[PDB]
This record gives structure tokens, sequence and C-alpha cells, in this order.
DNA sequence: GCATGGCGCCCGAACAGGGACTG
DNA sequence: CAGTCCCTGTTCGGGCGCCAT
């Protein structure tokens, strides 16, 4: 019974019923581990058995973080999640750091614990119930649910927000220059020391925490070459948006002025100040392909002219806070991915292209889960919302091995498109 | 325990050459090896880590090259400061390795052993106790070969031996070679001979005497 | 303005343990990154390496020594230590005790070293050498330039200072690294000059030995018979 | 007798009461005839008479078993299902042989009474109530509630197979090393212990069931194989699927059909290769369920092959930890595919069939893909471990394939087997516009208005062909013109088009579909030695384009 | 006036969402 | 653009096979 504390009312959106998801199959290494995970839980009781008089459900899964090399237990609560929110963005919402997104070092930690020290509301819990798979489907399967606050669902972080100002007001009075922010399970950390002096900064707070009893994820560094533990830090700097361009032909076949002449129609959605009929007239009737149209000083006024406008930022962007965000990744090709972040139709808040992780396995569904994680990321410290995303993949494909390379205590929405290389303009090159 | 060699034990370029030493792993290191410079006095300097990266302030004429299991140094034109020994550390895998170095010396026109032998000294004889010293002085190059021989019958108990390092101005080697008897084997036998056999002469040089 | 310097006994008693301390200055052993390493150098042989002690204490042993090897810190004085069980006559070399830091992803290197201690296992009693000239004779001198000797035997421990005629001597000298001659050192010094000045102008051995608080000279009297 | 256990809590569909519903006269062959089985029921405590305030009933008529002639109670609880909440069903997928490994010695059990074993919400029972009418228009019926778990009761199932599994709960911890199958009251039970021992326990749990309430009958099988478990029976060094005899009947009607069809499923899990794609579209269509259907002899030829294979008998083998697991995919018919999962040479631990033709305009990668993905997902859930492939597709294929494509893939561990047929696209499109070809600028329109349009095309030679189109659409003139420059045309070729639609389809390199025209529209490409295809904005005045559209465009409106 | 729950398969329908044309 | 249509993907329902009560 963790807390004397007294118990939030939560009454998801009206109209709406509580998640009735299904069980998706899980490896034995992730079932023992979810086991064991769920087993020791409900000593402390933070959980609880039931069985099928509880109507709800949502899944569950475990991946066994390399940040950590330690199991963690990972509920989808994209549903229920959604069911509940007057909840998380307009009642309790927990307010953004303008200049996160500025500081050249920040780090997150897995503040997830702080959370089995809170009663969840009483009426609230049927909600949270999942269910455990059993290998060759042995016995049936284990239910439970939450009591205290869970973990990965939006609700939380809201109801913890007040106790999480409060651990936090001192280590911030007495660190005026650290910024901290907090999305769901993690506490977003970031400074503009050194990065030998933030390491510490960081590794001091895992202690101001300590003293609190929430206790935070042993990320481990290994001596041996990899020493992938340098990334832990997040450095909002590389952070560079990627403008559209066009090639640059010593002569411009047909063909090249038609593909060009798209690229430059396209974006002349997004910026408006782009002309093509000075430029298209070299097309005049229906000639060979193959052919080496020389360019016209009429028209390559303007074509060198519109790259001039394709170098900066769009026309009157703005970001809504009030509206959800979306973001298309676009295989590129050889490991390289590209992405735009926007709220509404071609006025994108942000382009960009995660390059790759030299150890990509020459995997996209590996990649692309990794480009999906990694924009989601940005995403929080930048705006402070997940995004949407448009997945160039096939659901069936990317709900098989989706989970394998996940790495993040979040999870984002998602859904798939099949659409082909509309013109080359979210740009190869 | 992922053995690094170096192939070329001991190399001797000339100012203003270019020169390359070979570092071969025993494992696909991926570019995890470093370059040290250990000059004669001993101080040891970091020149490349990464295979190919430079460390700072270290001369624009060092180059790291390598990839997998084969890499190199390549220092672009020599300087008097170069000339020292070398070596590669792999550090993909504790235990950490170093090449066996490669000693980078100066070439310089061949010259013969100036040979000279002695007498065990009286005191030396007055205490029960006869050495037999015979230097072999400013000889080019450092591969030479001693040998005594007792009234003819070569000798193996006694012999001593100790080479110099390549004088840093006449570019040359010497070096001390004892006979070390009992005076009663001394006092048991008349001829000692030292013999030199080095690259110049198709006869070994020799010195010698008699008690 | 970062350093290390090694601290040591210099000379150890066969089978008793011996502790090098690494003063440094420049950085701390706390700053992520930062480790030190221990490296050994026998007698003109080839680096070896012994331990790394990193900030998060994860120090990683030469497998071949790790049951004698033992690495530590002081963190707070930035002094870093190695202590050597049972150590052996093959111990003897010189340590080192080098700054290593992993900078990023890829790269993790020794960027400073000290100097090295001179550590000697041995357990030679300290005695002052015996010296002995070397005068050339049976095929004595002429014309030329002629070579003159001086010997340095059975002393420990090292190290021996060896000029000739006080310095005044110094262009065609030759002072040889010494050998061990039965847990005893030994070793030549060979000086050369015009007939023109020897023996007319006498010339003189300078020896001197530190540890026994002697210093002595021998002159090269020509050879007799 | 009855259970200790603890009862769970059902509730009614929110906002709803019992069901009050009326009960029909009996014959009093047949009201005596349930008067006998309930007095023995209440004497037994399954069931209870109940007061008068209870509004409550659910119907309740009785039948004669042929055979012994006996009776049995046969209550219609369709109503209450409709009122009682709705659980959170437990039961996740049945078990499979495949998945288990050889225990030393082993057990087959089976509870008696499972659900009238298990009590039933005291709070509910009211509304399982019911009424056993009385011979003549006399004083009311006897009334009746339900005690256990009422049989045909939508709960039923999900609260005996928690209820079960909480009473297997401790006695699982207590022998870790004996592997317990419960399927609802049906237990497997096997350990690598001496047969004593294992009597032992064996009994030690028998004896713990017994004392919950749960009578462990003399209809275990000890020391037995063949086991007759979940339909098969397991043989200490393998195992067989129960004797599965198809009907074969003289006409067929389409019903008829379903009992083939799906009898063939359930074989394709252990006999190899059962294409089914064949007798399967006779059901196609809007059929009856009783229509009789004509076996087509493309039908014949599946039912040929299928009857065959299920004339020679097969065995399956059981599941070895450190041997992993591999998967081979056959091709075969179109649309049809084969694997057979094993780990030593040809011994297999299972096979199947998948034939699935995922999205109107497909190839034969993505089948594969799908195939792959799809065997995946299906061994995690037998073994929790993915396996290995020996896939008919030479890595040089697919290499090209998820390079060039612009979706991610991607497939686990595998190595080509050499064994035809072979997987490999047919055709495949230019980077580069080629010269040695005339650029046919195509396009079509059409007038919903109307269901007419003409497509065609311009080339650089002037050269021209506009063919009228009725009953079609844009996306299908748009995709007609494509066809025409594709005849109309060398081996060499460059296409320009304006539909992403059309250029889409295309690129994705189909080499199958639903649709002709996209079929034939594939023969071209696979039959020409070059094509490329470039896209255009069209109605921004490309020229290429304006051409072709205006020639198109004899019916913009109206 | 004939059951319930589970999984699979095969078919067809209603459904959802994106893109394209039209007055 | 508002109102509609085409096309493609997905979900769901219905019958069968199998398992069990
Ligand atoms: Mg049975
Ligand atoms: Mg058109």
């Amino acid at each position: 019974p963790i807390s004397p504390i007294e118990t939030v009312p939560v009454k998801l959106k009206p109209g709406m019923d509580g998640p009735k998801v299904k069980q998706w199959p899980l490896t034995e290494e992730k079932i023992k581990a979810l086991v064991e995970i769920c087993t020791e839980m409900e000593k402390e009781g933070k959980i609880s058995k039931i069985g099928p008089e509880n109507p709800y459900n949502t899944p569950v899964f475990a991946i066994k973080k390399k940040d950590s090399t330690k199991w963690r237990k990972l509920v989808d609560f994209r549903e229920l999640n959604k069911r509940t929110q007057d909840f998380w963005e307009v009642q309790l919402g927990i307010p953004h750091p303008a200049g996160l997104k500025k500081k050249k070092s920040v780090t997150v930690l897995d503040v997830g614990d702080a959370y089995f020290s809170v009663p969840l509301d009483e009426d609230f819990r049927k909600y949270t119930a999942f269910t455990i798979p059993s290998i060759n489907n042995e016995t049936p399967g284990i239910r439970y649910q939450y009591n205290v606050l869970p973990q990965g669902w939006k609700g939380s972080p809201a109801i913890f927000q007040s106790s999480m100002t409060k651990i936090l007001e001192p280590f911030k009075k007495q660190n005026p220059d650290i910024v901290i922010y907090q999305y769901m399970d993690d506490l977003y950390v970031g400074s503009d020391l050194e990065i030998g002096q933030h390491r510490t900064k960081i590794e001091e707070l895992r202690q101001h925490l300590l003293r609190w009893g929430l206790t935070t994820p042993d990320k481990k560094h290994q001596k041996e070459p990899p020493f992938l533990w340098m990334g832990y830090e997040l450095h909002p700097d590389k952070w560079t948006v990627q403008p559209i361009v066009l090639p640059e032909k010593d002569s411009w076949t047909v063909n090249d002025i038609q593909k060009l002449v798209g690229k430059l129609n396209w974006a002349s959605q997004i910026y408006p100040g782009i002309k093509v009929r000075q430029l298209s007239k070299l097309l005049r009737g229906t000639k060979a392909l193959t052919e080496v149209i020389p360019l016209t000083e009429e028209a390559e006024l303007e074509l060198a002219e519109n790259r001039e406008i394709l170098k900066e930022p769009v026309h009157g962007v703005y970001y809504d806070p009030s509206k959800d965000l979306i973001a298309e990744i676009q295989k590129q090709g050889q490991g390289q991915w590209t992405y735009q972040i926007y709220q509404e139709p071609f006025k994108n808040l942000k382009t960009g292209k995660y390059a790759r992780m030299r150890g990509a396995h020459t995997n996209d569904v590996k990649q692309l889960t990794e480009a999906v994680q990694k924009i989601t990321t940005e995403s929080i410290v930048i705006w402070g919302k997940t995004p949407k995303f448009k997945l160039p993949i096939q659901k069936e494909t990317w709900e098989t091995w989706w989970t394998e390379y996940w790495q993040a205590t979040w999870i984002p929405e998602w859904e798939f498109v099949n659409t082909p290389p509309l013109v080359k303009l979210w740009y190869q090159l | 325990d992922i053995q690094m060699t170096q192939t070329t034990s001991s190399l001797s370029a000339s100012l203003g050459d270019r020169v390359t030493i070979s570092c071969s792993a025993s494992q696909d290191i991926s570019s995890y090896l470093n370059w040290y410079q250990q000059k004669p006095e001993g101080t040891v300097k970091l020149l490349i880590y990464y295979t190919s990266s430079l460390h700072s302030g270290v001369p624009s004429r060092f180059s790291g090259s390598g990839s997998g299991t084969d890499y190199s140094l390549t220092i672009s034109n020599l300087e008097p400061e170069d000339i020292a020994t070398y070596y590669c550390q792999q550090y993909s895998k504790f235990p950490w390795t170093f090449g066996g170095g490669t000693k980078l010396e100066i070439k310089r026109a061949d010259a013969a052993p100036t040979v000279s032998i002695f007498p065990p000294s009286s005191e030396q004889l007055t205490s029960g106790g006869a050495s037999v010293v015979c230097f072999l002085n400013n000889f080019y190059p450092k591969d030479i070969n001693v040998k005594w021989k007792i009234d003819g019958s070569e000798r193996q108990n006694g012999v001593l031996n100790s080479w110099t390092d390549q004088d840093s101005k006449d570019s040359t080697y010497s070096m001390s070679s004892t006979l070390t008897l009992t005076k009663d084997e001394y006092e048991r036998h008349n001829s000692y001979t030292c013999e030199a056999t080095h690259k110049t002469s198709t006869s070994p040089i020799v010195k010698s005497f008699n008690r | 303005q970062i350093t290390l310097k090694e601290s040591g006994p210099g000379i150890v008693q066969p089978s008793q343990p011996f502790r090098l301390t690494c003063t440094f200055s420049g950085f701390s052993l706390s700053t992520s990154g930062i480790g030190v390493t221990w490296i050994r150098q026998p007698s003109g042989k080839g680096l070896e390496w012994l331990a790394t002690i990193w900030w998060d204490d994860d120090n990683r042993y030469n497998p071949s020594l790790k049951s004698r090897l033992t690495v530590s810190k002081d963190t707070s004085n930035n002094q870093a230590f190695l202590n050597m069980m049972t150590v052996e006559t093959a111990d003897t070399a010189i340590y080192y005790c080098a700054q290593s830091a992993i900078t990023s992803v890829t790269d993790s290197a020794m960027d400073h070293w000290g100097q090295g201690t001179s550590v000697t296992v041995s357990s030679a009693k300290t005695t002052p050498p015996s010296v002995y000239p070397l005068a050339p004779g049976s095929a004595a001198q002429t014309n030329s330039m002629v070579t003159l000797g001086c010997l340095v035997k059975g002393y420990f421990p090292e190290p021996v200072t060896v000029t000739w005629n006080s310095g005044s001597l110094s262009s065609g000298v030759h002072t040889f690294p010494a050998v061990l001659q039965s847990d005893l050192y030994t070793l030549s010094s060979s000086v050369t000059v015009p007939s023109s000045t020897w023996p007319s102008e006498t010339v003189t051995c300078n020896v001197a030995h530190p540890a026994s608080s002697t210093k002595v000279d021998k002159k090269i009297v020509p050879a007799d018979c | 007798p009855i259970s200790p256990i603890e009862t769970v809590p059902v509730k009614l569909k929110p906002g709803m009461d019992g069901p009050k519903v009326k009960q029909w006269p009996l014959t009093e062959e047949k009201i005596k005839a349930l008067v006998e089985i309930c007095t023995e029921m209440e004497k037994e405590g399954k069931i209870s008479k109940i007061g008068p305030e209870n509004p409550y009933n659910t119907p309740v008529f009785a039948i004669k078993k042929k055979d012994s002639t006996k009776w049995r109670k046969l209550v219609d609880f369709r109503e209450l299902n409709k009122r009682t909440q709705d659980f959170w069903e437990v039961q996740l997928g049945i078990p499979h042989p495949a998945g288990l490994k050889k225990k030393k010695s082993v057990t087959v059990l089976d509870v008696g009474d499972a659900y009238f074993s298990v009590p039933l919400d005291e709070d509910f029972r009211k509304y399982t109530a019911f009424t056993i009418p009385s011979i003549n228009n006399e004083t009311p019926g006897i009334r009746y509630q339900y005690n256990v778990l009422p049989q045909g009761w939508k709960g039923s199932p999900a609260i005996f197979q928690s209820s079960m599994t909480k009473i297997l709960e401790p006695f699982k911890k207590q022998n870790p090393d004996i592997v317990i199958y419960q399927y609802m009251d049906d237990l497997y039970v096997g350990s690598d212990l001496e047969i004593g021992q294992h009597r032992t326990k064996i009994e030690e749990l028998r004896q713990h069931l017994l004392r919950w309430g749960l009578t462990t009958p003399d209809k275990k099988h000890q020391k037995e194989p063949p086991f007759l478990w979940m339909g098969y029976e397991l043989h200490p060094d393998k195992w067989t699927v129960q004797p599965i005899v198809l009907p074969e009947k003289d006409s067929w009607t389409v019903n008829d059909i379903c009992k083939l069809v799906g009898k063939l499923n359930w074989a394709s899990q252990i006999y190899p290769g059962i294409k089914v794609r064949q007798l399967s579209k006779l059901l196609r269509g809007t059929k009856a369920l009783t229509e009789v259907i004509p076996l087509t002899e493309e039908a014949e030829l599946e039912l040929a092959e299928n009857r065959e294979i299920l004339k020679e008998p097969v065995h399956g083998v059981y599941y070895d930890p450190s041997k992993d697991l591999i998967a081979e995919i056959q091709k075969q018919g179109q649309g049809q595919w084969t694997y057979q999962i094993y780990q030593e040479p040809f011994k297999n631990l299972k096979t199947g069939k998948y034939a699935r033709m995922r999205g109107a305009h497909t190839n034969d990668v993505k089948q594969l893909t799908e195939a792959v993905q799809k065997i995946t997902t299906e061994s995690i859930v037998i073994w929790g471990k993915t396996p290995k492939f020996k896939l008919p597709i030479q890595k040089e294929t697919w290499e090209t394939w998820w390079t060039e494509y612009w979706q991610a893939t991607w497939i686990p561990e595998w190595e080509f087997v050499n064994t035809p047929p072979l997987v490999k696209l047919w055709y495949q499109l230019e980077k580069e516009p080629i010269v040695g070809a005339e650029t046919f600028y195509v396009d079509g329109a059409a007038n919903r208005e109307t269901k007419l349009g003409k497509a065609g095309y311009v080339t650089n030679k002037g050269r021209q062909k506009v063919v009228p189109l009725t009953n079609t659409t844009n996306q299908k003139t748009e995709l007609q013109a494509i066809y025409l420059a594709l005849q109309d045309s060398g081996l060499e070729v460059n296409i320009v088009t304006d539909s992403q639609y059309a250029l889409g389809i295309i690129q994705a390199q189909p080499d199958k579909s639903e649709s002709e025209l996209v079929n034939q529209i594939i023969e071209q490409l696979i039959k020409k030695e070059k094509v490329y295809l470039a896209w255009v904005p069209a109605h921004k005045g490309i020229g290429g384009n304006e051409q072709v559209d205006k020639l198109v465009s004899a019916g913009i409106r109206k």
C-alpha cells in the first residue's frame, strides 16, 4: 500500500470505453523477463493478479536496454493514453522548456520507478490490465492490473508532476543553469558545461534523486572499442534543418529538364516564389528525352534564381501547440533517411536526415525504427510532443520486428504508407 | 592476447627520406591502433591514435594508415628527431598490446671495427681474476661478430658482450667484449685472440697477444 | 599543463612487494573519460602493458600478471598506484604511468606519459666497483692514435659515472652499458687519443659510484713487458 | 464435490437486466424426463430451487440420445449471453505438439464435471433461473437456479480456465521441472523423472486437485502411448495427427466443400504442400449453403494431389532446444506456398501453406517476404524463437530488391536453397532515359457522368494513336495509355505519364495482379528489353504532354 | 426451440482514407 | 474548395476445420 497520498480521479474521454487490445506473441527471452519483472512487482504489490471478469486489456512486451543491459517492461498504453486526456494536455499539462533545445548537451534519465509510489485511482485501474503469453500456449494468459501510477501512461507524469516539481526545486535553485524537462518516464536534463562536467552534474542529479527514493537505471560504459556510451548525451546543435536543392548538370538532356521541372513545381507549394514557365518553355514539343537542350539566359536566369529560394526558412511558419505533430520518413538510399515534421500540410517545422548508425547491420527495419526513436526524441526536446508517424513500410512487416530494435520507454503513434518516389524532392544528392 | 606485430625490426634511413612502418594485428582490430615514438633518451610520445588521426602538436609529416589487420606509420620526410624507436598499440580488446617497435636509424657509409685487445691489468691479476677486454669501435653496420680463440682453440665460458646505441654524431656502433677466466686459467695459457667478423672484410679482423 | 611522475623504491628484494606511485596534475581521475595506465619496459626490450585504472574503477589487468598486480588510486591527491606482489628478477624494468583517456566513440589513447621509474630486482648488496686500467702492450705504440681502456668490475647497484681526465678528455670516448655478472655489474670505457699525447701526457680514468659514496681514479700507465 | 475456490464476480452488460424469457410447453414425456435430471442435479449441488420473487427465466427443453435413448437437459442461454458482461478471454491460442520436448515419463489427465465443479458467483445465479413446467395448466412449474458453471454460457469457458490456472498455480511452483500443459481441463503432464517418482508426483497432483474439487477420473493415460492429446497421438519419439477421413461425396454442394477445404487445412500442418487454392474458388462468388456445385477439373487436380498425400502416412517430431530451427519455403502454383519447419535432415517439426495474395497488384518477392514474416510469427508462438531460413531466391535477387525499393524491408538470416521454381523479378525499369527508342508521351481521360473516354499518345517522331474506351475512369485510361506504347514500340522505349498512380503501380515491379490490363501491361514489360518511365505534372505546360492531353481531352466536361 | 470460448482458413461487405475531377 | 468518385488497404462478419465443456 505504498503511499498515504490521496488518489487523484481520472475519467476517460466521454463516450469512450477502455482499451481492449490483444496480446501479440512474445519470444521466450522476453516472456521470461516479463515474468520475473512482473512476479516481483506483484509482491511489492504495485501490480495485482486478475482474471476474465476484467473486460479490458493492453499489450506488454519487454526490451533489454543496451543502455543498461537490464530488461525493462513495456506496456503499449497508446490506446488508454488516447482515451484518457483532459488529464495530461488540458488539466495538468507539464510546461515546456523553451530553451531545452538550446543546450549543447542534454541527457535523459529513466525516472520510471518514481511512479511506483503513488496509488492509482481506485476505479480507473480496470483499464490498465494486461496479459502474458505463454510459449506454445502452454497455459492461459496471466492477467494483472496497476494499483499505483503505471509506466508509460500519460497520466503518471501529470499526477506525479507535483512531487516531481518538489524533488527538483532544490537542485534547480542551487544549479540555476541546468534545465530539466519531464516527458512521461523520462527526465531531460540539459547543460552548457563541458561534456566532462555535464556527465558529472548528471551523475550528481542521480544523487539528489536517490536521496528521495527515486532510483534511476545504471547506464554502463565499456572500456572496449565502440564507446557507444559516448553518445548517451544529446547535443541539440548538430541539429540542422535540411533544405532542398536542385543538382547541377553541365548540359541538360530533356529528361533533366522535366525532373527539375517537377521538383521546382512541388517546392512551389512550400515556398510560393517558384516560377517554372520561363524555364519549362525549353520543352515545347514532343521531343526525344535524350536531347541535350541548352539553357536559355532567360531560363538559367531563374534556374539558379529558384535555388536561391531553397536556401532559407519557410513562409510564415509557426508551431501551434494545440495541434498534433506529423512526421514523414522516406528511405532515401544506402542507409540514408530523411524526414519532415509538420502540423499543417506543406508547412513543416523541420526537415533533416538521420544519417546512419554504423552498426545498422544493413537492416532497413532496424534503421527505420531507430530513425523513428531519433526523430521522436527530437520532437520532445524541441516542442515537447510526440508526432504521428507516416511509416514507409508494410504494416505486417514493421509489426513483425519493430520491437526487436526498439530501445525507448515510450511508443509513438504511427501508420503505414506506400507512396513511391514523388519527384526526388525530399532530396537525394 | 591479440598479438601485434611489426615485421621490420631495425630500419635505417636518412634525413630527407620518407619511410613507412608495418603493424599487422591478429584480427580485424577495426582501426583501434595507436602509434608511439620512443626517443633514444627514453620518453614516450603519442603520435597517432585511431589508426590515422594526429595527436595535437605533432608534425604534419606524420601519417597513419591501416585496415582490419594491416596498418602503417609513414613519416613524410625525415628530420633529426624522427630517428628513434616506434611502437603501435592495439586497444580493441584488453589485454592491450604494442608491437615490438621499429628502431629508425641513420644510414652511414660502412666502416670497419677499430679493434683493440688488452692484458688483464696487474691488479685484476693481483687479486686472482683475469678478464680480457677487446673494443670494437665505430664500425658500421651494427651486425658484427666476435670470437674468442685461446691458443687457437675457441672458448665459450667467460665470454661477455655489450653493444652501444648508434652514436648520434658519427652514426656508428661500438662494442665491449670481455673474456673472464680465473687467474690460474689465465696463467695456464699464453695466447688469447679477439676476432671480428664484420660485413667489411672477407677476412676477420684480428688482434692478439701473449702473457 | 598535464604531467605524471612515477615514484618507486628503485631497487627491490626478490620475492617482496613494491609499490609505484603515479603523481599527476592537470586532470582528475574523476572526469569521465580518464584513467591511468601502467606500462613496463625491461632493459632493452619493448613496451608491455600492465593495467589501466579507470574513473569508474573498472580496472583491467594484464592477464599474465593479474595474480600479482593490483591497481588503485587516491583521486583526492591525484595519485594512482600500482602494487606488485612477489617480484622476481624478471620484474626489473622501467615503469611508466600514462594518462589514458577515452575521448570519443572511437578514440582511446595514452596521451601523456611520465618518464618512468627504474625498478630492479636483485638480492645484491651495495658494493663499490674495483677499477682496472687498460694499457696496450705486445703490439705497442706507433705514429697514429692509441685506444686506452678502463674497466669497472663488480659493483651494485647502477649507475656509475665514468669520465676521462676529469672531463678534460672527451671526444673519442666510449662507455658501454653494463652487464650482470653474478648479480654484480661490470662495464668498460674506451678512450682514444693520438700517440703524440699518450704516454707523454697523463691519462686518467674517473670512476664514481654514488650508492657507495666512492670516487676513484686510475692512471693508464703503459705496458711494461 | 464442488470447489472451495473463490468465485469470480460477473456483472450484466451495463444498464441491462436479467433474462425474462418464456418457457414453452413440453410433453409429460419430456417434463418428467427433465424432472429426473434436475432432481439429480439439485441433489448434487449443481443447482438449487429458487424463491418466487425471482423474475428471471431462460428456456430449457430436453432431447433424447437415440443410442442410449436416455435424456439430457438443454438450457437455451441465448438471452443471458446477450446481457452478460463480456470478459477478456484468456485462452490465447491452442497448443501444438511441435512445441513439446521429449520427456522421460509422461501422463495425461482429465477432470470430471469440470464446469459443474466451479462455483458460479453467488450474486449472478438468480439470472441463470429457469423453469421446468408442470404437465398441465396446474400450479407453477418447478423453479431452479444455477450454482456451478452453466454450460452454454458466455462466462463458463473463461471462468473455468482461470480457476484451473489458480489451482495449478501452487503445485507448479513446487515442481518447476514438470511441464503441465493445461487446455481447459485437459492436463498433459510430462517430466524427466523415473516412472516411479513420476507416479508419486502424478498422484501427488491428483490428490491436490481432488482437495480442490477437481475430480481426476480414471480416464487418464499412464505409460500408454499413443497418448491421445489435443486431437493428436503422442508417441515417445514422434507424433501423429489423429486419422483424418475427408468426405468423398459423389455430387458436391457448396457447404460440403467447406467440410473438405477445411479438413484439408487441418492437415496442412503436417502433410507437405496441400494446395487448396483450387477447389477453394469453387465456394467463391455468392453461393447458397446447400447449393450444388460442379467439381471443376482445376479443383479436381487439387483434390487429386491432396487425396494422394493424405494416403501416405507421415509423422512429426518433437522440438529439440539446442538444435536451432529451420523453415524452408517452396514456391507452388500461383498464389500458393509451402514450408516445412525442421531441425535435423528430413524430419519435419511441422509443415504448412500460405497463399494470401496481399494487395491488388503484387509480385513474387513480396509474397515470399510475407511468407517469411508469417512463418516467423508462427514460430515465435511455438518455440518463442525465430527460425533460420532456406529460401529459393538467391542473394543477388534479394539484394537488388530492397536496395531498389522505396519501402523498408528485411528478412532474417537465410541461405539460398537451389530448388525451383525459383523466385526472381521478371522485368526491370531503367534508371536513365535510353537512346535508341522514341519517347512515347502517354495519357488518357474519362467523364464519370458518361463512363467513357479516350487514351493514347504522341511520339517525338510525330507518331500518334488514340483508342476510345467505354466503362472505365481516368485511372483506367491513364493506365490504358501506358499499354499501347508498350506494343506500339520496339524492344526499347521511354514512356512519359502524369499518373503517379499508374507510375507507382509499375515501379513496384508487379509480376501478377487481379486486372488483366495490368497483367498485360506486365506482359509487355517482361517482353521488351528496355523501358524507362518518367513523370510530369499534367496541366502544367510541359510540352510532350499538352500534345497527348488535348488529343485525349475530346470530352473534358459535361 | 439449439450452446460456449479459443485458433486457423476462405469468402465478401462495409469501412477508412488519400488522391483526382467538376461545377 | 465542396461535393463526389476510384482505388486500395484493412477490419469484420459468416461457415467450416480442430480443441474443450
Ligand atoms: Mg482427454
Ligand atoms: Mg492527365
